[PDB]
């Protein structure tokens, strides 16, 4: 999920106040990543073996 | 009846500048704005007019050049400043509002209470 | 924001910033718990085969 | 007496315009009950006005259009306008004036007339038009309508389905697609029909019902499910699939609240020692 | 709710192992086994 | 209309169910006058209005001014009275060639003097004579015995001016229900096949408009999903169905080994093909870096996306870089 | 507290049958008539708020469902320890 | 736990409020529940052998 | 503090409050998470030794 497009749609206002916010999208873009990483290494612990 | 409320005017030094301010509860951007002069020995005559979108304006050709007439919709006012001022200032101002005709250089629908501008040299 | 000035846009904005990021935390605190059964489930199935 | 007839599952409209295909859609709008009650009208061998309410459901089985017209209104006394609709000869009329009426007015009707009683010209009925605000220039068959006058807008939606059974009403599903949705911006209380006598069409009235419409490919309602009608009508519209599987399902909660109120207080209390005032 | 999760940043990433890799990889551990 | 009403009966008409096409009008200009007050007739089209009240009737141009709310003067306290919130515009045209003729026309009769104010939406009929109950005379035609109307005539030596004007005041109502009649909006041609902001019978969106074989039905205009957001919508202007999609929306992935072996880069865009990666926000950069990895020789189309910088090769070895849909990147060789 | 609970159904698949049962969760076999109920279309929800066929079990009132001294395997899981199953 | 109870008390204007925000007490709601199925399923997998 | 008045200062922290708090329960949350996953990661450690 972009954090950027789903709390604000392509507006640079909403960008700006967002971005005011702090680092939150970061850590959820992080977050979710890490989450697709966890099942390729579920996927390949099960069946590369 | 419709309260109008006009700022400026008064008793200004000759050769400087003079700022006028017309204001109305009416929008101005949807209605074209004017300024009217009227002094001793003379009838009504035609000093300044602006459109609705503040890009046609008319003067008297004898006087045209030195008049500049804004107007600002957020505050939903008429502005005009004078440079070069002269002793035929001296007179009764009114700001009229209504809209833009062919015919006429300026349709007036709303008239405005006045200000006395007077030149002292 | 076209409908309505400034003042009144940038708190409208806030709310629904805050509103939007609230909901986007809940459902990303949902997919890492998820995930978490996923991987625990994922571990099981590998320690099967 | 006036006899009242199940209305099944009719009256279903579509809420917009807007177009879904193959998904269930929760709406809360104004909608017929299922299963309601509808007033079956006969002659053999007692002729009120039926209240408008909010919307009206109106439908009629009829072989010869002996119904061409409605008239909507709230006092009907020459001082507001009167809404009038005619459907005849393929055309509509829509009129807002203001006429007078008869002590008993009918729409009259002649069988091989060469001159059709007359009244083509005469038309004999009012004076003139004095306050006219609105103008409009162009058992085999069952109609169905529904009129709503909602935030000042007008809306008639309507339906025409041939069917070839005589014994009783079919019982089958048919939305209602919309005709008209006219800025009329008055507000109606009371409404009437048009019929020949010397007569069978049914009315009902709508609620704000929550509905669960099925769409197709085609974009057409087949199937309509109120949330209200049973618990099982509640659990398919919570899982929002006409299919419900063996289970349990929570549908809602339900609360008792306080009849008016109640309060306590000391009674009598302390007196101020008036006596010695007094008397 | 499969084809249409695409309308507003939100993104499907593919999977690495496309399915065929992963009926090989079954495939293969059947071999072994029997 | 072949004949018309007298100026005291000017004849008042009901318009609705249309917009006033004035652009066919406003180039010809036949019409002498358009005098709009508090509108111009290029500003009309921020703005709406349901229905239109037109009073036709014949006057004279140099009372235009004359009728006007406000007016400070007891001439105009007895010929006509208009209320002070008026938003109508006047349309006046010369008429003289068919209305004026070789020894003038004599069909215009006034009032001078009224029984008080005229109230406004007040109809007053009956063909009883009123006779004044000071001094009646019952049998002579004496004093305070005189025609209740009085007849005008215009004369040719009166200059073009004051020659009688055929006019017509369009008054537009407004009322609390919602505007449903607006004037004509100009509308750009029809586009697909690239993202544009698409504004169709006041639904405003974003996307790429693109044909459609769904099918619609009569009465349905939009489209939705199982999302409740807009997929398709139904041009107005011709009978067809429009689809709607995301524009490009996506992410880009730099692939590289460790610094240490190589500054070789490649890039991947998310899952869009590779005729948007130029056109996706570039040719605004560092020419010699970026816009190489834009477009180049070497170009895949994964189910990923689009890869650039790196070479399809028959041979498939282990995995060195995850790239993904059974796709990795390597280095060596 | 005043009454407050949840009312859920029971049913088999809509297959088998379109009867339902309704569970109103800790409330004795009194009130339900009252919570705000006989408001409803009166074939359906007036006859499933009361009638016959009422039991009161740990969990609360069911309405629709006949007690039956016999055990067998559970298949809807009302709770402490009783179940519903649509055969006989 | 009721969602609506809990915010709101028996009252119309708070329940109009929450309204506003989504669909907050249906995923808390759901998620009790799927917790409390999750411990019955727990208690008959350990037991019920 | 200094530079606003004590009512735009109660808004003002109340905001900074907020946002801090939304900020410390994400970090608590994802701690959480990790401490479960580290929970796991020594029950099968122990196990294995
Ligand atoms: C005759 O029609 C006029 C206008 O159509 C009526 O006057 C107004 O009518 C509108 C109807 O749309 C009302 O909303 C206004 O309130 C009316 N104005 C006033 C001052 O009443 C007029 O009432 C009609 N006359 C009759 C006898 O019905
Ligand atoms: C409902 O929709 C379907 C598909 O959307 C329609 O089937 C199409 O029929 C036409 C013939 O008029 C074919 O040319 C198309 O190829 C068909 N669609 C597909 C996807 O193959 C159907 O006619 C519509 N109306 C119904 C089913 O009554
Ligand atoms: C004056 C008059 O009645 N004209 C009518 C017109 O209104 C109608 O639309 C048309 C078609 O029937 O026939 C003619
Ligand atoms: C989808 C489809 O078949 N559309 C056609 C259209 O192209 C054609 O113009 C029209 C008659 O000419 O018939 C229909
Ligand atoms: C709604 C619609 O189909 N409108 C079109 C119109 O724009 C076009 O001018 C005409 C061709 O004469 O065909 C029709
Ligand atoms: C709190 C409560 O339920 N109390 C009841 C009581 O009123 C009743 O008399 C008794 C026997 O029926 O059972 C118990
Ligand atoms: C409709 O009237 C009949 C009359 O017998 C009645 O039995 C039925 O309950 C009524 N419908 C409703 C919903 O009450
Ligand atoms: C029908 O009307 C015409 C019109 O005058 C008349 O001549 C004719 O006799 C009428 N036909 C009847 C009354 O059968
Ligand atoms: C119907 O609308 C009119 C128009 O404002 C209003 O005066 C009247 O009160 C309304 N009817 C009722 C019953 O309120
Ligand atoms: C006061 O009123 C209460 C009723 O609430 C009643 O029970 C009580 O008896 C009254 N006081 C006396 C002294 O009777
Ligand atoms: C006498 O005094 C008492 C107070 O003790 C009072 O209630 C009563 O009304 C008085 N009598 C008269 C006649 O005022
Ligand atoms: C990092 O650089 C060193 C040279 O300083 C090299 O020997 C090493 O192989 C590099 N790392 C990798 C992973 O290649
Ligand atoms: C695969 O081999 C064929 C035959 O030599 C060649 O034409 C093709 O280009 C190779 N694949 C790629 C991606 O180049
Ligand atoms: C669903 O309906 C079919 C058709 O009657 C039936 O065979 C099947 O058993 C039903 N499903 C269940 C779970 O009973
Ligand atoms: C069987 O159940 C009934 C309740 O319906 C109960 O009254 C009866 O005592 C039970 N049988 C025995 C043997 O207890």
């Amino acid at each position: 999920v972009d954090c950027t497009m789903y709390i604000c749609g392509d507006s640079t206002e909403c960008s700006n106040l967002l971005l005011q916010y702090g680092s939150f999208c970061t850590q959820l873009n992080r977050a979710l990543t890490g989450i697709a990483v966890e099942q390729d290494k579920n996927t390949q612990e099960v069946f590369a073996q | 009846q419709v309260q109008l409320v006009e700022s400026g005017g008064g008793l200004v030094q000759a050769g400087g500048s003079l700022r006028l301010s017309c204001a109305a509860a009416a929008r101005f951007s949807t209605s074209a704005m004017g300024w009217f002069r009227q002094a001793p020995g003379k009838e009504r005559e035609f000093v300044a007019a602006i459109s609705w979108s503040n890009t046609n304006t008319h003067y008297a050709d004898t006087v045209k050049g030195r008049f500049t007439i804004s107007a600002d919709t957020a505050k939903e006012t008429v502005d005009l400043q004078m440079n070069s001022l002269k002793p035929e200032d001296t007179a009764v101002y009114y700001c009229v509002q209504g809209g833009w005709g062919i015919r006429q250089p300026i349709i007036v629908d709303y008239w405005g209470k006045g200000t006395q501008v007077t030149v002292s040299s | 924001l076209s409908r309505l000035d400034p003042p009144e846009a940038e708190v409208q904005i806030d709310r629904l910033i805050t509103g939007r990021l609230q909901s986007l935390q809940t459902y990303v605190t949902q997919q890492l718990i998820r995930a978490a059964e996923i991987r625990a489930s994922a571990n099981l199935a590998a320690t099967k085969m | 007496p006036p006899a009242y007839t199940n209305s099944f599952t009719r009256g279903v409209y579509y809420p917009d315009k807007v177009f879904r295909s193959s998904v269930l859609h929760s709406t809360q709008d104004l909608f017929l009950p299922f299963f309601s009650n509808v007033t079956w009208f006969h002659a053999i061998h007692d002729n009120p006005v039926l209240p408008f309410n909010d919307g009206v459901y109106f439908a009629s089985t009829e072989k010869s259009n002996i119904i061409r017209g409605w008239i909507f209104g709230t006092t009907l006394d020459s001082k507001t306008q009167s809404l009038l609709i005619v459907n005849n000869a393929t055309n509509v009329v829509i009129k807002v004036c203001e006429f007078q009426f008869c002590n008993d007015p009918f729409l009259g009707v002649y069988y091989h007339k060469n001159n059709k009683s007359w009244m083509e010209s005469e038309f004999r009925v009012y004076s003139s038009a004095n306050n006219c605000t609105f103008e409009y220039v162009s058992f085999k068959n069952l109609r169905e309508f529904v009129f709503k006058n909602i935030d000042g807008y007008f809306k008639i939606y309507s339906k025409h389905t041939p069917i070839n059974l005589v014994r009783d009403l079919p019982q089958g599903f048919s939305a209602l697609e919309p005709l008209v949705d006219l800025p009329i911006g008055i507000n109606i209380t009371r409404f009437q029909t048009l019929l020949a006598l010397h007569a069978a069409y049914y009315v009902g009235y709508l609620q704000p019902r929550t509905f669960l419409l099925k769409y197709n490919e085609n974009g057409t309602i087949t199937d309509a499910v109120d949330c209200a009608l049973d618990p099982l009508s509640e659990t398919k519209c919570t899982l929002k699939s006409f299919t419900v599987e063996k289970g349990i399902y929570q549908t809602s909660n339900f609360r008792v609240q306080p009849t008016e109120s109640i309060v306590r207080f000391p009674n009598i209390t302390n007196l101020c020692p008036f006596g010695e005032v007094f008397n | 709710l499969i084809c249409a999760q695409k309308f507003n940043g939100l993104t499907v990433l593919p999977p690495l192992l496309t399915d065929e890799m992963i009926a090989q990889y079954t495939s293969a551990l059947l071999a072994g086994t029997i | 209309a072949t004949r018309f009403a007298s100026v005291y009966a000017w004849n008042r008409k009901r318009i609705s169910n249309c917009v006033a096409d004035y652009s066919v009008l406003y180039n010809s200009a036949s019409f002498s006058t358009f005098k709009c007050y508090g509108v111009s007739p290029t500003k009309l089209n921020d703005l709406c209005f349901t229905n239109v009240y037109a009073d036709s009737f014949v006057i004279r141009g140099d009372e235009v001014r004359q009728i006007a709310p406000g007016q400070t003067g007891k001439i105009a306290d007895y010929n006509y009275k208009l209320p002070d919130d008026f938003t109508g515009c006047v349309i006046a045209w010369n008429s003289n060639n068919l209305d004026s003729k070789v020894g003038g026309n004599y069909n215009y009769l006034y009032r001078l003097f009224r029984k008080s104010n005229l109230k406004p939406f007040e109809r007053d009929i009956s063909t009883e004579i009123y006779q004044a109950g000071s001094t009646p005379c019952n049998g002579v035609e004496g004093f305070n015995c005189y025609f209740p109307l009085q007849s005008y005539g215009f004369q040719p030596t009166n200059g073009v001016g004051y020659q009688p004007y055929r006019v017509v005041v369009l008054s537009f109502e407004l009322l609390h229900a919602p505007a449903t009649v607006c004037g004509p909006k100009k509308s750009t041609n029809l586009v697909k096949n690239k993202c544009v902001n698409f504004n169709f019978n006041g639904l405003t969106g974003t996307g790429v408009l693109t044909e459609s074989n769904k099918k619609f039905l009569p009465f349905q205009q939009f489209g939705r999903d199982i999302a409740d957001t807009t997929d398709a919508v139904r041009d107005p202007q011709t009978l067809e169905i429009l689809d709607i999609t995301p524009c490009s929306f996506g992410g880009v992935s730099v692939i590289t080994p460790g610094t240490n072996t190589s500054n070789q880069v490649a890039v991947l865009y998310q899952d869009v093909n590779c005729t948007e990666v130029p056109v996706a926000i570039h040719a605004d950069q560092l020419t010699p870096t970026w816009r190489v990895y834009s477009t180049g020789s070497n170009v895949f189309q994964t189910r990923a996306g689009c890869l650039i910088g790196a070479e399809h090769v028959n041979n498939s070895y282990e995995c060195d870089i995850p790239i993904g849909a059974g796709i990795c990147a390597s280095y060596q060789t």
